[PDB]
């Protein structure tokens, strides 16, 4: 058994955090106060699940997490929570002032004097672990300290844990709940300085979770709890295989070797189905090669963009619930016969398919139904490219008039670093195009 | 009131739905780079998709098909036509074509002397053409050396492909011709094929024992009023329309456009469309999209009808602009933004 | 806990101040002696951003009164609310300033600025986390003008971090007391341009007219403008008083609304406005377009001679949020000519389930629009036609001041309206 | 359409499908980018109260 340390930072990090933290342990067993009846090894042992909770001598299932916000409000919520009796105060750190969706406040003011704090908590943790495997990371992109202070982190972490994987769960921006203009700088900043730093990252674009919520769940205008929910049931099927028996994906590793064989493009798309609102009186439960197709449909990808047309470099299936090898095999013969699915001549057309028979928790009064299967894809497509060209489009508007960009000067960066980022922007963008377009 | 942005300026078709649109009172127009439109009106190459269907609240359309240029490119068509199933090699519309890559830079050298020499021996007419999309650049030949040759000179794809060498022949004139046909595909993907077509017409005599001069040979409308001397002799502009070659079909063929020649088009452009359909189709998509389509035809002594290809930013006789553009805006731009017949379309069921 | 600082100088700056915190005060459930009686828990979440708490429960505004003569701060400690304030907090002279800017800026208010910083000071030890502060004067007087901006700069100069916002009324011959207010308007203008991140721009002319044409208020008095600069305060500062995602802080709203650091002066505008008709129940789409239309709006400058570089709305009341973002999406989609294109998403939207007190809902503008610069280009234009005669300069040049400092504050304001021209073209 | 590396456990198995075969900085240098920034601050902050100074 080897260990994973989730980082949650920011509020869009926190809040996600602390959504998958109470899945986690009703998909475990795990409750509130942090007993677990069906762990018979009292204060230890060497299960699956040990790779996200550590256990006290009475007992207690300790998630392998912690929580930095520069500011206070985000995080007294986990330390008042249902939840609050799962972590210590060691794992919550909380400044005073945030970022004020200043990637340059984030990461230089306020992240120069809170970096070495962050790392001695995360050390703690660390310490506990026999064979520490990587981190999780989870911030958004457009807020002060998920941009800022997260890249700053990455980078350190990449000094003090040099062979450690680091994947990245990662919030794009969305206007239809976005709270800043500048968040295109903020955006093209993280990526800039994080991108040699993160192995695998998953982006989440808020305008898809919200069409989500109100197509499929019925909620005229869906609020951080409804986004969250929907994204922590994603973000516990990719999880799944670390927590538990399993021989794919087993460590953070092998999400490197079967979804990024060009380390730059490791931005893998996550498409989920199906999204039952649990408000539905009448539901018919949907077939393996139901849910299988609509892996392929725009509306039900975390991030909007068309697979259509671009190359494919890796495919993973992962199915919770009543599903069979067989029912998978015929699905995916039915869909390519139907489907425009082109993979990269260099790569092997093919899918490595994960089956887990315990089917998704919902959580109580949550919106989302019971249903008897689900299943997640996670294919590397040059289709996400569409989300780097829409958001340096908006960077190259603001920044042709120097617009807010005082505010990053003031704050000790210099304007080059904002060229210097676009530009390697540009580079990726060019990365994509090159292997899928002919 | 609706909003939309004009992308291409080159374009005859939506400079006339432009003027149309804001004549309604109900459409305002707005910088070519605002962000905030129902409507782009977008340009020809690198049209950027990816950055539809994101502005909160506002429901775009463009006028692009995002893959259609599968179907609007020479060697593009050739493959799509070889490699599609609904299509297959053995589609008995398409003239037998091959993709052949000049020297310089897969390619189907070897696969089309194959089909010449078994031509050659069996003494059958082995007359080629070869073109490619970079041209205004054609050469019409019976021998393969100069149609290979004439393709390394170059440096871009070229599509070696059959020359009908029985055409049918207007008479009087012994002319040569071609058939272009109008077809609009809206968001919900109907077919619309514009009730009014037109002949462009050669106005030279055609030489089957010349390939060198190739005004009688090339319908193009440049060509025939650039290097034809009988321009505008039989009809104006070389342009005859379905009510005149419709009457012609009787008095010569007794048999009408409809029956010798309609129906075979129409089952070509549903064919072409219907099999890219799930590959371009805009119906569970962030954004939607329609398109207007110029097919080209041949038809020979035979009154059998073969494509020659399909071009996705066609013009339209003069003629035709204010019918065809006003059904434009009725079929593409209102069904999906409507206002506060008869129609000059023919659905092609599917 | 992120505390405001709030200062109030001069005349119309302690009646307008006056007027604000009796408003809020009654928004939030405190009485005139600061006992709290709400009935909402929402009331208290965020009240020490602008109250300080004191022992048996007591809810002190943490505000500080600053004139030079003792007229109105009088009528203030006798006035509805006056008993709510801290009695340390009121720091006052007699002389005076005679509508003079020198006076306040450079004598008579020199002589009592150390003692405002005390308090300043004072208030400041005990936050726990400090924003920043917010200002209320005019620029037509000469305490509020002179004195304020006085203040402005001796308070960067202490707290260099923190951000200064200030609510400035704007003179108008229309609505004036003496004809030197446009030399007192440009000599401050010059200081809020260099040490403010945010200043709301109020006219006493739009205010006026509002109260005329809309209100119906034949005979407008100065405390009629008052109510209407009292709402106003209130719609901009509740994204700061209550629970919300949009605006949070200070510093978080002046980067979502100055892309540059001169052009930080808004515009503010206040939905509904009616006149006594006044059950009527508003709907969504009449907020929202009364809330954008120029007869509502307190600048006296036409929108659409401009354009927008940002636009912060806050809707307050119980009301339909998915039917909220329909109406602005339709206002920006339908006029997207007055809006920058160099500025994706310029136009941000916030709601509060709060209503203030009579309303079942509201809305308050705040757009940072190049249309500003007629109200710039006003002062300018009635500042040289004096200036070019030298007319009424003795009074200035009594108190030490020099032709030359006159001649600069001319430049310095012409230069600025130049910054805005060049964005409205861009 | 082949089934390689089939795992079966009691709570799930994986396998692989293959349809069709194919054709840092270090701790010093992050101090010194932090240094430099926090330098710039304080000389852009020395200016400004220089100028207030005048
Ligand atoms: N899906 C989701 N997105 C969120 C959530 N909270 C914030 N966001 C998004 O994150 C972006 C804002 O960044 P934040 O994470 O809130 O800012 P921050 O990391 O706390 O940094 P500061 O500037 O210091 O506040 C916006 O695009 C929000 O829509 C959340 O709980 N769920
Ligand atoms: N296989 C074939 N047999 C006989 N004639 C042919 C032919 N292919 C093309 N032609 C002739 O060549 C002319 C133009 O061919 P083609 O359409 O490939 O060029 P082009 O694309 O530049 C004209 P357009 O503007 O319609 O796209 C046609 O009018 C037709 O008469
Ligand atoms: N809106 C409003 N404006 C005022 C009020 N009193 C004065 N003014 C305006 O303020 C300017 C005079 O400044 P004033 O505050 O009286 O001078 P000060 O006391 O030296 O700061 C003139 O332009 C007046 O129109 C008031 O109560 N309300
Ligand atoms: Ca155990
Ligand atoms: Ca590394
Ligand atoms: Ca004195
Ligand atoms: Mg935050
Ligand atoms: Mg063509
Ligand atoms: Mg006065």
């Amino acid at each position: 058994m080897r260990e994973c340390i989730s980082i949650h930072v920011g509020q869009a990090g926190v809040q996600i955090g602390n959504a998958c933290w109470e899945l986690y342990c009703l998909e475990h067993g795990i409750q509130p106060d942090g007993q677990m009846p069906s762990d018979k090894t009292i204060g230890g042992g060497d299960d699956s699940f040990n790779t996200f909770f550590s256990e006290t001598g009475a007992g207690k299932h300790v998630p392998r997490a912690v929580f930095v916000d520069l500011e206070p409000t985000v995080i007294d919520e986990v330390r008042t929570g249902t939840y609050r009796q799962l972590f210590h105060p060691e794992q919550l750190i909380t400044g005073k002032e945030d970022a004020a969706n200043n990637y340059a406040r984030g990461h230089y003011t306020i992240g120069k004097e809170i970096i070495d704090l962050v790392l001695d908590r995360i050390r703690k943790l660390a310490d506990q672990c026999t064979g520490l495997q990587g981190f999780l990371v989870f911030h958004s992109f457009g807020g002060g300290t998920g941009s800022g202070f997260t890249s700053l982190l990455m980078e350190r972490l990449s000094v003090d844990y040099g062979k450690k994987s680091k994947l990245e769960f990662s919030i794009y921006p969305a206007p239809q709940v976005s709270t800043a203009v500048v968040e295109p700088y903020n955006s093209i900043l993280t990526t800039h300085t994080t991108l040699e730093h993160s192995d695998c990252a998953f982006m989440v674009d808020n305008e898809a979770i919200y069409d989500i919520c109100r197509r499929n769940l019925d909620i005229e205008r869906p609020t951080y709890t409804n986004l969250n929910r929907l994204i922590s049931q994603i973000v516990s099927s990719i999880t799944a295989s670390l927590r538990f028996d399993g021989a794919l994906n087993v460590d953070l590793t092998e999400f490197q070797t079967n979804l990024v064989p060009y380390p730059r493009i490791h931005f893998p798309l996550a498409t989920y189905a199906p999204v039952i609102s649990a408000e539905k009186a009448y539901h018919e439960q949907l077939s393996v090669a139901e849910i299988t197709n609509a892996c392929f449909e725009p509306a039900n990808q975390m991030v909007k963009c068309d697979p259509r047309h671009g190359k494919y470099m890796a495919c993973c299936l992962l199915y919770r619930g009543d599903v069979v090898p067989k029912d998978v095999n015929a699905a995916i013969a039915t869909i390519k016969t139907k489907r425009s699915i082109q993979f990269v001549d260099w790569c092997p057309t093919g899918f490595k398919v994960g089956i887990n028979y315990q089917p998704p928790t919902v959580v109580p009064g949550g919106d989302l139904a019971k249903v008897q299967r689900a299943v997640c894809m996670l294919s590397n497509t040059t289709a996400i490219a569409e989300a780097w060209a829409r958001l340096d489009h908006k960077f190259d508007l603001m920044y042709a008039k120097r617009a807010f960009v005082h505010w990053y000067v003031g704050e000790g960066m210099e304007e080059g670093e904002f060229s210097e980022a676009r530009e390697d922007m540009a580079a990726l963008e060019k990365d994509y195009e090159e292997v899928g377009v002919d | 009131m609706y909003t939309f942005v004009v992308r291409d300026e080159n374009s005859s078709v939506y400079a006339e739905v432009s003027r149309l649109l804001l004549a309604t009172g109900q459409w305002k127009r707005l910088r070519k780079d605002n962000p905030r439109f129902n409507l782009m009106l977008g340009e020809r190459n690198r049209l950027p998709f990816g950055r539809l269907g994101h502005e909160p609240g506002l429901v775009q359309l463009v006028n692009y098909y995002r893959g259609a240029d599968k179907l609007c490119r020479k060697a593009s068509l050739v493959k799509l036509i070889k490699t599609s199933p609904e299509l297959s090699e053995s589609c008995t519309w398409f003239p037998e074509s091959y993709v052949i890559y000049p020297t310089n830079l897969t390619d189907e050298r070897e696969v089309f002397l194959a089909a010449y020499n078994r031509r050659r021996e069996g003494r059958e007419g082995n007359v080629w053409i070869a073109k490619s999309s970079a041209g205004a650049g054609i050469l019409i030949s019976s021998e393969a050396s100069e149609l290979l040759d004439f393709i390394d000179e170059q440096g871009q794809v070229h599509v070696i492909q059959k020359y009908l060498e029985k055409p049918l022949l207007l008479e009087p004139g012994h002319r040569k011709f071609d058939i272009r046909s109008w077809v609009l595909v809206d968001h919900l993907y109907n077919i619309y094929l514009y009730r009014e077509g037109v002949l462009r017409t050669s106005s030279e005599p055609y030489n089957s024992a010349n390939f060198q001069d190739k005004t009688c040979h090339l319908t193009n409308h440049c060509i025939q009023k650039e290097y034809s001397k009988n321009y505008g002799r039989y009809e104006e502009g070389n342009e005859m329309f379905f009510e005149e070659f419709n009457q012609y079909l009787m008095d010569a063929l007794n048999t009408t456009l409809e029956n010798s020649i309609l129906l075979q088009i129409k089952h070509i452009i549903r064919s072409c469309l219907m099999c890219i359909e799930p590959a371009i189709s805009t119906k569970h998509l962030h954004y939607q999209s329609f398109q207007l389509f110029g097919f080209d035809f041949m038809v020979d002594e035979e009154l059998k009808v073969w494509l020659i290809e399909v071009n996705g930013a066609p013009a339209c006789a003069q003629k035709l602009y204010a019918e065809l553009c006003q059904g434009i805006v009725d079929v593409a731009i209102s069904s999906v933004f409507p206002l506060a017949p008869t129609s000059i379309f023919i659905k092609l069921h599917h | 806990m992120r505390e405001i600082v709030h200062i109030q100088a001069g005349q119309c700056g302690n009646q307008i101040g006056a007027k604000f915190w009796e408003v809020i005060s009654d928004e939030h459930g405190i009485d005139p002696t600061g006992s709290y009686h709400g009935d909402s828990d929402l009331q208290l979440e965020r009240i020490n951003v602008y109250y300080n708490e004191a022992t048996g429960n007591k809810y002190v505004p943490r505000a500080i009164l600053v004139d030079l003569e003792p007229g109105t701060m009088d009528s203030v400690r006798s006035g509805p609310f006056g008993q709510i304030f801290r009695p340390d907090n009121f720091v006052f002279g007699q002389s005076g300033a005679g509508n003079n800017w020198a006076k306040g800026h450079y004598t008579e208010g020199a002589e009592l600025v150390d003692s405002v910083l005390d308090v300043v000071r004072k208030e400041s030890e005990s936050c726990d986390c400090l924003q920043g502060f917010q200002l209320t004067h005019s620029l037509g007087g000469g305490t509020g003008s002179g004195m304020g901006t006085l203040l402005i700069s001796k308070i960067r100069e202490e707290y260099p971090d923190r951000i200064m916002n200030t609510f400035s009324v704007m003179p108008s011959p229309k609505v004036s007391d003496t004809v030197v207010e446009p030399y007192n308007a440009t000599l401050s203008v010059h200081q809020l341009v260099e040490n403010t991140d945010e200043t709301y721009c109020i006219d006493n002319e739009a205010l006026y007219d509002i109260c005329f044409r809309t209100l119906k208020l034949t005979t407008p008095t100065y405390g009629d403008l008052n109510h209407l600069v009292s709402a106003t305060m209130s719609g901009v500062t509740t994204c700061l008083r209550f629970p919300g995602q949009l605006n949070a802080d200070l510093r978080k709203l002046a980067v979502n609304m100055v892309p540059f650091p001169r052009l930080h002066f808004f515009m503010p505008g206040f939905a509904p406005l009616t006149s006594r008709q006044q059950y009527r129940a508003l709907t969504v789409p009449e907020l929202t377009q009364q809330m954008f239309d120029s007869k509502n709006m307190m600048a006296a400058c036409d929108p659409r001679h401009g354009r927008y570089l940002t636009v912060a709305a806050i809707f307050r009341g119980r009301m339909s949020m998915k039917e909220v973002d329909e109406q602005m999406l339709n206002v920006q989609n339908k006029n997207s000519s007055y809006f920058v294109e160099w500025i994706p998403n310029n136009v941000k939207t916030a709601v509060c389930d709060i209503p203030p007190r009579g309303l079942k809902m509201s809305a308050t503008f705040i757009g940072n629009s190049t249309a500003i610069q007629e109200l710039f280009k006003r002062i300018s234009e009635q500042f040289t036609a004096m200036f070019r005669r030298k007319a009424f300069l003795h009074w200035y040049t009594g108190e030490g001041m020099d032709e030359m400092e006159f001649t600069e504050a001319e430049s310095n304001m012409n230069d600025l309206v130049s910054e805005y021209q060049q964005y409205q073209d861009a | 359409m082949e089934v390689i590396e089939l795992n079966k456990c009691t709570s799930g198995q994986s396998f692989e499908v293959i349809l069709k075969p194919p054709s840092d900085p270090s701790l010093e240098e992050i101090q010194k980018k932090l240094e430099a920034a926090e330098e710039r601050r304080k000389y852009q902050e020395a200016e400004l109260l220089k100028h207030l100074a005048e």
